[PDB]
RNA sequence: GCGCUGGAGCGUCGGGCCCAUACCCGGCCGUCGCUGGCAGUCGGCAGAGCGAGAAAGAGAGUGGCGCGGACGCUACGCCGCGACGAGUAGGAGGGCCGCUGCGGUGAGCCUUGAAGCCUAGGGCGCGGGCCCGGGUGGAGCCGCCGCAGGUGCAGAUCUUGG
């Protein structure tokens, strides 16, 4: 065979390519690419030899059935979907946690893991926050971000490496991984005049504060 | 059974179906209006050279 | 071409022409 | 392990209360059966607003959950062991209900059959 | 709501015959299947003067 | 023995396959040349109005052939003679609408109705919304929505219309087979006006909605499909 | 005939059973128990019929010959299986696809045998 | 440590003048009066707090004696700010007139 | 009505907003129409279709290993599309709505407890009403197919009794 290439029409919107049927058959060139024209294992047994079936009849037989439900195209597993990231959320910006245990702190924003959920931490030594996972809705972004696009995150955390197993223990690891990311993190926040105590406070709301007339 | 009807004007599938014509005149008007749109910045950037 | 009756000679020519 | 019904559907039933007869609440002789009213200036026949609903063939339930219990079987009366074998075949759709004249000692004996049979009975220890 | 009179709405027409014969819907019964699986209108003849009445179907002299 | 079943089988199947190919290709093309032709028409008025302009003389466009009509008031009293003439427009419901097109007798009868209905004269972008989205087709004294072009193709194709592009085509330019078309297409249901209308009672031209809103109508049924 | 029969049994039988907006036919020979054309065990000139054997074990299949139709006593033929389910599944797959004995049936037969094998197990 | 939802006041039902609809409840956040302020609280999750006689099950701690109703904000209602709610089962009629939390965690920024 | 006077009055008006069982889409019920489709479950006695814009045959003949395949179909049954749903007097149809007795039928129920009655119990059916749970009762009772009627009460200054 040959070797498996891109498609020679560049995306125009979704489901239109830019180049017609006629300059994509000249591009693919196909003026010159023209073409015309299991069930049963023999056994030994010491006898002769017994022709062994595999997959078997059903040894029972419900009372009855559900019918086989319709074909459809479009509803694909969340393991393969598409996951997007609201526009004011960057890779080191700060994050407000509203929902969990960790309700009200600031927190620094790392990446977007495969799950679609944001991979978050914050300094452990400022507001208790370890290496955890949170859902994009349910996070307000503020309008202030730092440049973390010279540290480097471990590869070794993913999806299952957060995914809870089964009273709570912490292993080994999560302490040596929140010291190597708190080892990056930490003396860069700290360039910033008096970032370390605003991460260090919480958000809460008094009388007269309204989040639609108040910007982050 | 009964097929459930999806608007043309939304669905891009169902209006080629209906009329595949529509693919090429939305292509078509999709080129057009970016090349317009970067003639008019050009032109725009060329005047405002020449005013300062 | 489209017409059935008239148009299967043409339709014999253009699977031809195809291959 | 109780036994499930074959499917479980989410039944949705349009009207929960019963119909209330036009004025069973004021008098004691008026039963709380339902009963059409043809007065020439009824209240309710006309269907004032406010007034008490009337029984109309829209509040007709779905046929697919129709006469289903919540469990999500249909009731079947069995009045002895030889009528369960009849629902034998009918058994993720079809449960079994025991008569109310139904002696104790033949209760027993139409209960153990039916969990032999794997067929739900709304009421296996009636009287024991 | 819509500016359409009921008065005629239902069809008066039969669809089986009002008798109990049993010999009568079995060969209502198969004349049906031509009727539906044929392109013969005269099956469908038979059909309906089959559906008739005594009244309707006077017996013919030889 | 089957092999020569099997490939004649095959060969039939191909057949049909390149004719649906070829009645595809057929309507792609005659979908282009309406584009054609609905630019010259659209670029002729004006280039008749221009040259009209500049020698100092006036054109007076060509009366519009084809119309929509909506009616906007419910069934309860009417008069028979209107409410036979809203029978025969097929304006039974509320906001129902219709194309109709436009002659002496037409034209009378949309006078006898004018206080119950309002009708405009649609342009192309109406036509195809409506048609695309509201559009719906009688068969078999049914109402089936046209998700194909067969539906459309079974029923008009004696009439050399066989997609919804030549339905629309015919609709606004009216041909000779406009009426097999028009009573094709079921009466279309309009939802209510969104924004509401300025005053149901009145004609138009009093600050009302009903009567001949000449090009006005498009607004209306911008906000009403 | 069948239909004849069919047209007088359909709504006479003493078979015939009906409440709760349900009706049954408790025929000897029917499978799945319920009233139909296709499942009456008495109108038909072949008939299959699976039922327990007498003791707590096995599943005895009842077949009507061709003959004796008109002669009660010799009309049925019982015969007793007692197997594993695998093979007694296969036993009675064989004894009506191959024999063309009613093949419109197999599966409704096959469904009551595989239900009287479970039920004559010990219950938990 | 501190409140993290908007205050609201449940006005009413979605009512004409001699009906009401219970499916649909009128929520007055405060601070925002206007069409063009409304447009934030779109989408959040809406909650009416309220104590009862029993204990009930609470998540993440002891139960206790508080219930909530959980609702979410549809679409805005006027010209006044007022907006429309719709809840997992409808506001009893004592509501009126008291706080409903308006949550942040539904959010769009 | 409270009240209202840089109107919450009067005349001409512009945006925005409010909601009916009205209109658009969607779910469910029923009616009507297509007097529509299904006997084709035609399987090692085999080959899986007649949705397709175009009147008619996946028609035949003469010469050049593995033993397998879901439901269905009470045809008075099942299934698919559309449109419609007001109602007095009045008419028609369906009642697996209700009562009493008769002919058949359930190897029906029943002193290991029937009818009747009460019940803050579990339900079903839109509805007529019905099936189970708990208490008293001590001797009869019901389902299906047909037949028959002295067969259903809120009234009548209704009759009797309380
Ligand atoms: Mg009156
Ligand atoms: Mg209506
Ligand atoms: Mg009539
Ligand atoms: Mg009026
Ligand atoms: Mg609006
Ligand atoms: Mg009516
Ligand atoms: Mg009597
Ligand atoms: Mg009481
Ligand atoms: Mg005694
Ligand atoms: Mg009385």
């Amino acid at each position: 065979k040959g070797k498996p290439h891109c498609s020679r029409n560049p995306v125009l919107v979704r489901g239109i390519g830019r180049y017609s049927r006629s300059a994509m058959y000249s591009r693919k060139a196909l003026y010159k690419r023209k073409y015309a024209a299991l069930a049963t294992v023999t056994k030994p047994v010491g006898g002769g030899t017994r022709v062994v079936k595999l997959r078997k009849m059903p040894r029972y037989y419900p009372t009855e059935d559900v019918p086989r439900k319709l074909l459809s195209h479009g509803k694909k597993p969340f393991s393969q979907h598409v996951r997007k990231l609201r526009a004011s959320i960057t890779p080191g910006t700060i994050l407000i946690i509203l929902t969990g245990r960790h309700r009200g702190k600031r927190v620094v924003f790392l990446k977007q893991l495969s799950s679609g959920l944001l991979l978050v931490t914050g300094p452990l030594s400022l507001n208790r926050v370890p290496l955890r996972r949170t859902h994009q809705k349910f996070v307000i972004a503020t309008s202030t971000k730092i440049d973390i696009s010279g540290v480097k995150i471990p590869k070794h955390l993913t999806d299952a490496y957060f995914k809870k197993k089964k009273k709570y223990e912490i292993t080994e690891q999560r302490k040596v991984d929140q010291k190597a990311v708190d080892s990056q993190i930490l003396p860069k926040i700290k360039a910033v005049p008096q970032l370390q105590g605003y991460l260090r406070s919480v958000f809460a709301l008094t009388n007269g504060v309204y989040p639609h007339k108040l910007v982050f | 059974r009964r097929v459930l009807k999806k608007n043309p004007l939304k669905n891009l599938r169902i209006m080629l179906k209906l009329n595949p014509y529509a693919k090429t005149m939305r292509r078509n008007t999709i080129l057009r209006q970016a090349r317009n749109h970067k003639l008019r910045v050009e032109r725009a950037a060329a005047a405002l050279a020449a005013k300062s | 071409i489209a017409h059935p009756k008239l148009g299967r000679r043409a339709r014999a020519r253009i699977a031809r022409g195809l291959r | 392990a109780a036994l499930r019904p074959l499917v479980k559907p989410k039944i949705v039933k349009k009207r929960t209360k019963k119909f209330i007869r036009h004025q069973s609440d004021r008098y004691v002789k008026i039963k709380r059966n339902w009963r059409k009213p043809r007065g020439i200036d009824n209240r309710v026949r006309r269907r004032f607003k406010g007034q008490i609903l009337m029984p109309n063939i829209g509040y007709g339930s779905n046929k697919k959950t129709k006469h289903m219990l919540p469990s999500g079987f249909r009731k079947f009366l069995v009045h002895n062991v030889k009528e369960l074998e009849v629902l034998l075949m009918c058994n993720k759709s079809y449960c079994a209900e025991i008569a109310h004249n139904v002696s104790s000692k033949n209760r027993k004996a139409i209960v153990e059959r039916a969990a032999q049979l794997a067929i739900r009975v709304t009421n296996p220890n009636a009287r024991l | 709501g819509v500016d359409i009179r009921h008065n005629k709405d239902r069809k008066v027409r039969r669809k089986e015959p009002k008798s109990q014969d049993i010999y009568l819907r079995l060969l209502v019964k198969l004349y049906r299947f031509l009727a539906r699986r044929t392109n013969s209108t005269f099956n469908q003849v038979v059909l309906k003067r089959l559906f008739m009445s005594r009244t309707n179907r006077p017996p013919l002299s030889l | 023995n089957f092999a020569e079943l099997k490939i004649k089988r095959l060969r039939k199947k191909f057949a049909q396959k390149m004719l649906r190919k070829a009645r595809r290709k057929l309507i792609y093309e005659k979908a282009k040349h309406y584009h054609k032709e609905y630019r010259q028409m659209y670029r002729t008025e004006i280039r008749m109005a221009r040259m009209a302009r500049k020698a100092g003389n006036f054109y007076v466009p060509a009366e519009p052939k084809l119309a929509f009509v909506i009616r906007i008031r419910g069934i309860n009293g009417v008069s028979p003679k209107v409410r036979k003439v809203l029978q025969l427009l097929r304006l039974r419901q509320i906001f129902n609408g219709t194309f109709v097109k436009l002659n002496k007798a037409s034209i009378n009868m949309l006078r006898i109705v004018e206080p119950y209905i309002a009708w405009g004269y649609p342009n192309l972008k109406s036509v195809n919304e409506l048609i695309y989205k509201r559009g719906y087709g009688k068969i078999n004294k049914k109402r089936i929505a046209l998700t194909d072009n067969t539906l459309i193709a079974r029923s008009l194709g004696k009439y050399n219309i066989i997609c919804m592009e030549d339905l629309i085509h015919e609709i606004y330019t009216v041909g000779k087979h406009f009426k097999e078309a028009n009573n094709f297409l079921w009466p279309f249901k309009l939802s209510s006006p969104r924004g509401g209308m300025k005053k149901k009672t009145t004609h138009f031209v009093e600050g009302g909605d009903a009567g001949n809103r000449e090009d006005q109508i498009n607004r209306l049924i911008r906000r009403m499909n | 005939s069948a239909h004849l029969q069919w047209m007088v049994v359909r709504n006479c039988s003493s078979f015939l059973i009906k409440r709760n907006k349900q009706t049954y036919s408790t025929e000897p020979n029917n499978l799945k128990a319920r009233n139909s054309f296709r499942y009456n065990g008495l109108i038909h000139r072949k008939t299959v019929g699976v039922e327990p054997a007498a003791d707590g074990k096995g599943v005895v299949v009842v077949m009507k010959r061709r003959s004796g139709q008109r002669k009660p006593a010799t009309s049925y033929v019982r015969t007793t299986i007692n197997k594993n389910a695998r093979a007694t599944l296969s036993s009675i797959r064989h004894m009506i696809r191959k024999n063309k004995y009613h093949p419109d049936l197999r599966m409704a037969a096959i469904r009551r045998a595989s239900a009287i094998l479970r039920s004559q197990k010990p219950v938990m | 440590s501190g409140r993290l939802w908007c205050k609201a006041i449940f006005a009413g039902y979605k009512r004409g003048l001699r009906n009401q609809r219970e499916h649909t409840a009128l929520l007055k956040i405060e601070g925002v009066y206007a069409r063009d302020e409304t447009e934030f609280y779109l989408g959040k999750r809406c909650a009416y707090v309220y104590k009862a006689k029993n204990n009930t099950v609470t998540p993440g701690g002891k139960p206790n004696k508080t219930r909530v109703i959980w609702g979410k904000v549809t679409r805005a209602h006027g010209n006044s700010g007022m907006v429309r709610a719709k809840f997992r089962s409808n506001l009893p009629a004592k509501a009126i007139g008291h706080r409903i939390r308006v949550m942040l965690y539904p959010s769009r920024i």
